[PDB]
DNA sequence: GGTTGGTGTGGTTGG
DNA sequence: GGTTGGGGTTGG
């Protein structure tokens, strides 16, 4: 997170750290959507151009964390993975279309002050919140520029499609949106490498609940003027999420 | 069913330092 | 079709 | 120091 600030405690209790076993390492962000299901970016798990390919037993998740490298005695809970479900139409070759994966944990996580799932949007929520100029919030432990000691947060406005399009040569699809301040706006901020998989969330002014509208997917550099962060469009992939969970069990 | 209401925030009727910026960005 | 679109027999992948 | 920096979001 570039040009963000330290999170307050229990500000983002659905935040999840994808943690590599050996060598021991932070890989990516993720989010908790129920007691046995975590949502992440597919490219965190599978990206052949970099020779990346992680299986269930290569990884752990850490939930309830604030500090980046300290084990938080009595706060955080660590879980093993039972199964990874990468979207079947993920496209790592071209433009990271459908950059999304679900992970089922081996055991249910007990909720607390510091561990709690985010809501996923429906049609109406999507239609009223995902609009240009509306701001959402991005969180993570990724790079502070083009490494922090506590979780970083930044608020960024959704950008209209034609501006997103004109900002990159990468082929944009309807499974993505972009966010960030325009050069002339003055305020600044972006996600960066290491933040992938983390949620773009918005608080509904109707029922005051936080909804995950996006997943940190890609960008070109970090916080460059006239460039914007790209996010997987969570509602557009909601039918797939409900299908996987309904079939494989909560 | 309990989703998206934070134990330290919404459940306590306390806000975080920056959510107001989000709310104001709507209409 | 599918846990999945269609340029529908491979492709960034089996059958 | 510890699974871990400098009470705390938690023992000793
Ligand atoms: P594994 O080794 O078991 O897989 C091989 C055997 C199963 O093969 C298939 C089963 C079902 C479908 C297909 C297939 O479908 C392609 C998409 C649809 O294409 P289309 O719109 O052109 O429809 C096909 C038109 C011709 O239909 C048939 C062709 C040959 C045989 C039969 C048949 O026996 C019954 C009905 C129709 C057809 C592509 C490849 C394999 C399989
Ligand atoms: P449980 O109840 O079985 O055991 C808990 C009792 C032991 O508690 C501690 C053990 C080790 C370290 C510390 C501690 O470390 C803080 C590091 C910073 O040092 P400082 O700046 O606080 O140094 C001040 C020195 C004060 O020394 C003492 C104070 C009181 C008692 C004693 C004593 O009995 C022997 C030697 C020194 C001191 C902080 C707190 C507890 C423990
Ligand atoms: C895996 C994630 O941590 C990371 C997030 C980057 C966020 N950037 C900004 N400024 N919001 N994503 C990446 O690193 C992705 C995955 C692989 C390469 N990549 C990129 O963003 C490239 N920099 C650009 C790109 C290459 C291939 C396909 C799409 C985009
Ligand atoms: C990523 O790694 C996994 C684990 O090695 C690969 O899964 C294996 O390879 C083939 C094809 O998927 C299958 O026989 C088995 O599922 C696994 N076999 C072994 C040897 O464990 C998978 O192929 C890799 N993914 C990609 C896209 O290359
Ligand atoms: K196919
Ligand atoms: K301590
Ligand atoms: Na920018």
């Amino acid at each position: 997170i570039v040009e963000g600030s330290d999170a307050e405690i229990g500000m983002s209790p659905w935040q999840v750290m994808l943690f590599r076993k050996s060598p021991q390492e932070l890989l990516c962000g993720a989010s908790l959507i129920s007691d046995r299901w975590v949502l992440t970016a597919a490219h965190c798990l599978l990206y052949p151009p970099w020779d990346k390919n992680f299986t269930e037993n290569d990884l752990l998740v850490r939930i309830g964390k604030h500090s980046r490298t300290r084990y938080e005695r009595n706060i955080e809970k660590i879980s093993m993975l039972e199964k990874i479900y990468i979207h079947p139409r993920y496209n790592w070759r071209e433009n990271l279309d459908r950059d999304i994966a679900l992970m089922k944990l081996k055991k249910p996580v007990a909720f607390s002050d510091y561990i709690h799932p985010v809501c996923l949007p429906d049609r109406e929520t999507a239609a009223s919140l995902l609009q240009a100029g509306y701001k959402g919030r991005v969180t993570g432990w990724g790079n502070l520029k083009e490494q922090p000691s506590v979780l970083q947060v930044v608020n960024l406005p959704i950008v209209e499609r034609p501006v997103c399009k004109d900002s990159t040569r990468i082929r944009i699809t309807d499974n993505m949106f972009c966010a960030g301040y325009k050069p002339d706006e003055g305020k600044r901020g972006d996600a960066c490498e290491g933040d992938s998989g983390g949620p773009f969330v918005m608080k509904s002014p109707f029922n005051n609940r936080w909804y995950q509208m996006g997943i940190v997917s890609w960008g070109e550099g970090c916080d460059r003027d006239g460039k914007y962060g790209f996010y997987t469009h969570v509602f557009r992939l909601k039918k797939w999420i409900q299908k996987v969970i309904d079939q494989f069990g909560e | 069913a309990d989703c998206g209401l934070r134990p330290l925030f919404e459940k306590k009727s306390l806000e975080d330092k920056t959510e107001r910026e989000l709310l104001e960005s709507y209409i």
